[PDB]
RNA sequence: ACGGAGCCAGCGAGUACAACCUUGGCCGAGAGGUCUGGGUAAUCUUGUGAAACUCCGUCGUGCUGGGGAUAGAGCAUUGUA
């Protein structure tokens, strides 16, 4: 409704986000995952990652 | 500066006097007498390789050993 | 016999090639000679001053002979080396582009380099003659 | 031999013996790569000691030191450029340069800016962290 | 009589021309930062502010200072159209006054106030 | 240390709904401008011919050409800034 209600958020840390909740810190963007490093340890083997060595 | 680097014509007389008949001839040897210090000794040694006089052994930059021509 | 470039040592090859060019003086000069740093990171200019370019142009020609097709950006990366970027670790960045480009532009008109397909610069027929003649001349110097 | 040791050039000292460039670096303005650029115009050997020179070479060099755009320089190997309103460039290489910087520093103090305020107290200007650097001050 | 002090300006000849050379002519005679900034699109940067600065000199009481044009936009460079008016620079604690001059040219509004209280 | 000359690795990574890695060619003393591609990747960047090193020259034991901090002016680029 109001005119000014945004910023150029097409880059940096504020615009980027995870899939689960939306944390702006500790973000894995490798291979287009977008799941933060706390939840990645929980969901490693379901995706297919394993601790071989 | 500890002297013996400035170019003098009086010294150039005594370089040719003390050139022949020596075991050790190099950049390491001539600077011990307080002759042309550092690089000007290399230029002084470069004169003595042209017209015989003193013949070489090693041919490296920083390791330039020579010996008298028997 | 088997007269090739590889029998002559690579460092000794350029010495005979440099003197060959300075007799003629027909390899051409760009204009940036001795107003030059040489690379993107290099405190002192060229110590050789006179000659200099003829050493550079010879070493570019022999590398174009061995390989299929060499370019400008790769030659800058090959000649270029280390830096001293303040109080940090030493990095690697390309050398001067304007020097190595005008080597390739001038050698085309003299009669060495040729325009190849896809991308890069290969060798002419008359370019292989002058490479072998100086290689044969260097073979006579050794033997 | 031993022709002259100091040997002045625009009031500043130019010590005898040594070299072309590294004796000229004594001038408050000339450096380790400018004197080579100046020596290139006159065409003199860097191999020589340079304090023992011909008389014409000193006067030929000083003309190149004063005038930048006349002699063969690209006009981007200069110390200072652009001063006053809308126009030209110029530099200096003697006691002129040290005096020029003090007058040019007063311009920053007169306009009174973030640099000029910092220059009054003797603190770090270029956005450094002053929680460590230089435990002495001046 | 002619020269009082000296010309207060950028790099070269004389002052007089600066008063009647809006922005585009001023940008030509400037360093790398002002040229690159003004080359890009300035929308609501000199739009809202300049209408007050020009209108203040109409409303001024002849010879004395015009009214203070307060500024959140302290990223603006001092172009020579408004040499004479005062501007209020926002640190946080009140809009602080800055008197613009032809000496103060080619500089930002923020640097004539400073936001930390010691020195 | 400062010059040329010689010239060799392995782990990786990488856009099509975005703006990724980007050779080859021109402009430039640099940084970087631009025309073009190729690559969804033992296919194109890429042989990621990376450094330290090798070998002839320039300096030689002097806060020195070692060392690079503080400083000033401008030329570039990423960005609403």
């Amino acid at each position: 409704e109001n005119v000014w209600y945004s910023h150029p958020r097409k880059f940096g840390k504020g615009s980027r986000q995870c899939r689960i909740s939306g944390s702006h810190s500790g973000l894995i963007r490798k291979y287009g995952l977008n799941i933060d490093r706390q939840s990645f340890r929980e969901k490693a083997n379901d995706i297919g990652f394993y601790k071989y060595r | 500066a500890k002297h013996a680097v400035v170019l003098d014509q009086d010294k150039f007389d005594r370089i040719m006097k003390e050139a022949p008949t020596y075991r050790y001839v190099s950049v390491s040897v001539l600077v011990d007498r307080f002759k042309l210090g550092g690089s000007l000794a290399r230029v002084a040694l470069r004169h003595l390789e042209n017209e015989g006089i003193i013949k070489p052994v090693s041919k490296h930059s920083k390791q330039a050993i020579y010996t008298r021509a028997t | 016999p088997g007269v090739s470039v590889r029998d002559v040592p690579a460092q000794d090859f350029i010495n005979n090639y440099a003197s060959f060019l300075q007799r003629q003086g027909k390899l051409e000069v760009p204009g940036y000679v001795d107003i030059v740093k040489t690379s993107a990171g290099n405190e002192l200019p060229p110590q050789d001053s006179e000659g200099w370019f003829y050493k550079r142009a010879a070493s570019v020609a022999r590398h174009i002979y061995l390989r299929k097709q060499v370019g400008v950006g790769k030659l800058n990366k090959l000649y270029g080396g280390a830096k001293n970027r303040g109080v940090r670790p030493h990095k690697h960045v390309d050398a001067s582009g304007s020097i190595n480009r005008k080597v390739l532009q001038s050698l085309e008109k003299l009669g060495v380099v040729e325009i190849s397909p896809k991308g890069g610069r290969r060798i002419s027929d008359n370019g292989l003659r002058d490479l072998d003649r100086i290689a044969a001349a260097t073979l006579e110097d050794e033997e | 031999g031993s022709f002259q040791h100091i040997l002045r050039l625009l009031n500043t000292n130019v010590d005898g013996n040594i070299n072309v460039v590294y004796a000229l670096t004594t001038i408050r303005g000339v450096g380790r790569r400018y004197a080579n650029l100046v020596c290139k115009k006159a065409d003199v050997d860097l191999h020589k000691r340079a304090g023992e020179l011909t008389q014409e070479e000193l006067e030929r060099i000083v003309q190149i030191m004063q005038n930048p755009t006349h002699y063969k320089i690209p006009a981007w190997f200069l110390n200072r450029q652009k001063d006053v309103n809308d126009g030209k460039d110029y530099h200096s290489l003697a006691n002129n340069l040290e005096s020029k910087l003090r007058d040019d520093l007063e311009r920053l103090k007169k306009i009174r800016s973030h640099r000029g305020i910092r220059h009054f107290w003797g603190l770090r200007v270029r956005g450094q962290h002053t929680k460590t650097t230089g435990r002495r001050r001046a | 009589r002619k020269r009082s002090f000296k010309t207060y300006s950028y790099k070269g000849v004389d002052l007089e021309k600066l008063l009647e050379m809006p922005t585009e002519d001023f940008v030509k005679l400037a360093p790398a930062r002002v040229r690159r900034k003004f080359a890009r699109g300035l929308s609501e940067k000199p739009a809202g502010l300049m209408k007050k600065l020009r209108a203040a000199k109409l409303s001024a009481p002849e010879n004395e200072k015009p009214a203070v044009v307060r500024t959140h936009l302290r990223n603006m460079i001092i172009v020579p159209e408004m040499i004479g008016s005062v501007v209020g620079v926002y640190n946080g604690k009140v809009f602080n006054q800055v008197e613009i001059r032809p000496e103060m040219v080619g500089h930002y509004l923020g640097e004539f106030s400073i936001t930390y209280t010691p020195v």
